């Protein structure tokens, strides 16, 4: 007969999505922070 | 979050304040998400 698998596979894989999205958001925010910082440094030198 | 801001010196402190705010508030996101996700387990795959 056929009492196979490939049904619970997606059920197991479903867990990773929220963690992946959260990690993506955190990394994007940190990248924006790195982009922002040299503007502050240049502003300090500009005021000097 | 900052695309609407202009391209002038008066705009620079807006960028600096936003950078500081996001730097302060990104870490709470990291905590409240990843610490909760630390509870995840892969028991389902082994069991099935």
């Amino acid at each position: 007969d056929d009492r196979s698998a490939f049904e619970r596979a997606a059920e197991v894989a479903s867990s990773f999505d929220d963690l992946t999205d959260i990690h993506r958001e955190l990394e994007t925010a940190r990248k924006q922070q790195r982009s922002l910082q040299p503007v502050a440094d240049g502003w300090e030198r500009y005021r000097a | 979050a900052l695309a609407e801001v202009g391209r002038e010196l008066v705009d620079v402190p807006r960028y600096l304040e936003r950078l500081r705010v996001l730097t302060e508030e990104a870490l709470p996101e990291k905590l409240k998400r990843f610490l909760e996700y630390l509870n995840r387990s892969s028991d389902d795959g082994v069991t099935q």
